[PDB]
């Protein structure tokens, strides 16, 4: 049911504000030095999201 | 199990409602709030739909028709259902293979007017002479030949896409004609018999829209 | 009521009333919290759909 | 045989606009050597420059001289009839030609008849093996 | 809000003819084709600047 | 078929003023090779002396000639009822005007129409990849 | 015979407006190649700014060129006369006027004459299975 | 290759009004065999008696037919954007004009578009060797 | 032999505008004795008095007569479709042809085919050892 011009399932509707419509951009390397505490697995190549995965 | 009408009083409004008081075009679909409404039956309001959504996605997937009322609320006045999907029991196939080509009512309609029609068109080629050893036709006679018959029949199809058809994928494919001395082993062939063979798609029209909504803020 | 169980139920609520796994009903909610400052600021978990009313 | 160019059929229906009278796929001959011409590509390209062009709707047509059928109207092979025409060669091309109005005819001595006919679509088919769809 | 107006404006395409692969449209059929659909929603979306909308 | 110049489909959606009447969106053609026109800047520039110009608001305006269609009154494609229209061309461009007026009708013979339109916007769709916001 | 553009019959009617004498629905023929014209919307929009227009009276108008009849004086296809007129066309259309005027006639050679007619309304008959209540 | 006429180079740049966008000097061509036209004294002399003139300011305007291109907005080329125009060409002569003001568009099919533009001044740069300070 | 005037290979590709289907490179003979004819300058000067000449840009155009492939539609040969056309005589010289628009066909009797291509440019290479850059 829900409400009447969403009822029917005619038009499904997701809203979402972190959403991106770009396609994928070719691609950078970064290459550095890490820490102790780091978790990621050294000398293996990783892909990045986004600034905030960083310093764990 | 908790429907709160005389089941047979929706199925009769149903029946009645796609029978005749709409199908007079083979093409429309009896779904919606406007087209699907059974505006005969009335029902108290509730809070409590009767199938759960994933219940109703386990009937429309598995060859069932489902409905629900018009509008909701908990003050129990009446309200009229209407169908969500107009679709037959049809799954699988006649060699087991799983496929939407009887998916909805539509199509059984639609293939019982395309079978009148192409019965109506080939009555022209009855009690006509037929030239299949030699196929020159001498000058003043009244007949026709394989080809010619053939490329009236593909004619008669070109002629059809968008009231009954859908365009053919490769029509050379799609159409064939052949005569039964062709087919049936030497001294065996009947005069004036011809096998055909047809392959068409009904027309498409539309059936959801995905939206994906993205607020943001104004910046820069 | 001021109990922060109750409140996460009723923000799971609307939670669900806004997933797109099926049609919508949308809504917002209203709730209040009362205390200290480093104990109001300690119910924040991030709910759009809630509006917190502090008070002292 | 197979590279014998030439006419092998010719069938025409007529359909009395007044009336509504009709007469059967009657089969017909030529007069001479011309062979009938065709345009099967309803739409037509102008110049312009820098090689674009404007494209706009146009018509398909037909030229078919045939020789009359002493059994019907002079006037019936004139504007005063509707066609339905079918040409068969003898490599296996065949052009359906349904629903075809003549225009502006010319004079004719009672035996020999040249058509200009125009539709909306004219079928072609060819012999088995083609290649477009 | 402009949820339910956009369901409601995209009702008009439910049952709608659509052609896609050859999109040219027999002459005295009632439908429409991916480009048409497109203009009409900008179209939408624009006269809403004002009512629903900030400038895109 | 990248240059081509043309029209490639025509919708029209009619609503009667009168009694509110919808007509749903026909697929129409054209009577001849001249292709509509547009006018998509709402404002008016006139010239005054030393290059300034004086600016006023004007409409935008669209100048549609189609066949009409046989299962829609006449008096409909003239002032008497509503008009949303759009346009599609070869090359990608899609111009789109809802809620038209139609101005100052002439005589038609019955089949050909030639509408001239105003609205408050237009509506212009360019091929993938343009340059402006 | 379908997609035929032309005029099958015309029928006027002839009503003196000083003495009431009146001549029945004779049957009329055209000088040329030129199809009668009509206006059936009784409605005028003048364009004002921002897409809004003006709406006045006006009338329904048709424009009649016919071969004069032998028989009927010359001053009654002029301003002399009451007309009521009828127009069918090859697709199936009628065109029915009645109670006309004939406004600012023109100067005749005796067997060509193009009248000018305006009525309150124009009814139109379209063919079977129209679209429009 | 001295004594050819016509046009060698158009380079056009846009400035939008309402938003200030700019896009750079994109090169143009021609629909057809029409050059633009030029009139670069400022003032104008009306016709005393007696040898006399009267001199007012007037302005100075320039004709530009081009081909639209399909990256910019048709209402672009129309009113509703500022427009900086140079125009080279065979002999040598450059035609510099800028801050130009688009008056009175007519209507336009798409793809070709003959601006008139008026500006305060326009520079004409000769082929070397002139004999005017 | 140096001195033999002729044509040695026609290659041709379709592609079809309304839905992409393509078709290789397939080789073609020609009906008679005429030749292709060219015109590879995409300018044209007409006379003026005293010596000079207005240039004004144009197509490339090429004739190019063939018999049809009976594995392609006649339409196709017509304007229903994009082409894509190479010829080398026996000298050496080779002309290339791409995106070409065949404007304003004839009728053809099923056989032979005569078509007129424009395009924006024609390649030409001459034999080993050219002067011009």
């Amino acid at each position: 049911m829900a409400q009447d011009a969403l009822s029917d399932g005619f038009v499904r509707l997701c809203i979402d504000p972190s959403l991106n419509f770009f396609g994928e951009g070719c691609k950078i390397l970064v290459e550095g030095q890490i820490t102790d505490d780091a978790t990621a697995a050294e000398n293996v190549v990783t892909c990045v999201n986004s600034e905030l995965d960083l310093v764990e | 199990t908790t429907y709160p009408v005389l089941p047979y009083l929706t199925n009769a409004a149903y029946g009645a409602l796609s029978a005749c008081s709409t199908c007079e075009n083979p093409e429309l679909n009896v779904q919606g709030q406007t087209y699907g409404l059974l505006s005969c039956i009335n029902m108290p309001e509730s809070c409590t739909p009767g199938w759960e959504f994933t219940e109703v996605t386990q009937l429309q997937n598995n060859g069932f028709v489902v409905s629900g009322p018009a509008t909701t609320s908990g003050q129990g006045n009446f309200t009229s259902p209407y169908i969500y999907n107009d679709v037959t029991n049809y799954l699988r196939d006649e060699k087991n293979r799983p496929n939407a080509t009887f998916r909805d009512a539509s199509s059984r309609r639609l293939a019982a007017a395309t079978g009148v029609a192409l019965a109506t068109f080939l009555q022209q080629f009855n009690g006509l002479a037929v030239f299949t050893k030699n196929t020159n036709i001498k000058t003043g006679i009244i007949g026709t030949n394989l080809r010619l018959m053939l490329g009236k029949i593909r004619k008669w199809a070109s002629d059809n896409v968008g009231v009954l058809f859908s365009e053919f994928d490769n029509i050379n494919e799609d159409i064939q004609l052949v005569s039964d001395f062709d087919v049936q082993p030497k001294c065996v062939g009947q005069p004036g018999v011809f096998h055909l063979n047809m392959r068409y798609r009904p027309p498409v029209r539309g059936a959801r829209i995905n939206v994906n909504l993205v607020p943001a803020l104004f910046d820069n | 009521s001021d109990d922060t169980d109750w409140q996460e139920n009723l923000r799971d609520w609307i939670r669900s009333a806004w997933d797109c796994s099926k049609p919508q009903c949308f809504g917002h909610g209203y709730v209040f919290n009362k205390g200290t400052l480093g104990q109001v600021l300690a119910d924040g978990d991030n709910s759009a759909e809630l509006s917190r009313l502090a008070l002292p | 045989c197979n590279k014998q160019n030439g006419v092998k059929n010719i069938l025409i229906t007529f359909t009395h606009c007044d009336t509504g009278e009709v007469i059967g796929p009657i089969s017909h001959e030529q007069p001479d050597d011309t062979l009938p011409t065709y345009k099967t590509c309803a739409w037509t390209n102008t110049a312009l420059t820098n090689g674009a062009v404007m494209r706009s709707a146009s018509n398909a047509t037909m030229t078919l001289p045939v020789v009359r059928d002493p059994r019907v109207p002079l006037a019936w092979y004139q504007g005063c009839a509707q066609i339905d025409a079918q040409v068969e060669k003898f490599d296996g091309t065949v052009m359906t030609l349904t629903e075809g109005a003549v225009t502006e005819p010319e004079e004719s001595d009672g035996r020999a008849v040249t058509m200009t006919i125009i539709a909306a679509e004219i079928d072609e088919l060819l012999p088995p093996g083609s290649l477009a769809a």
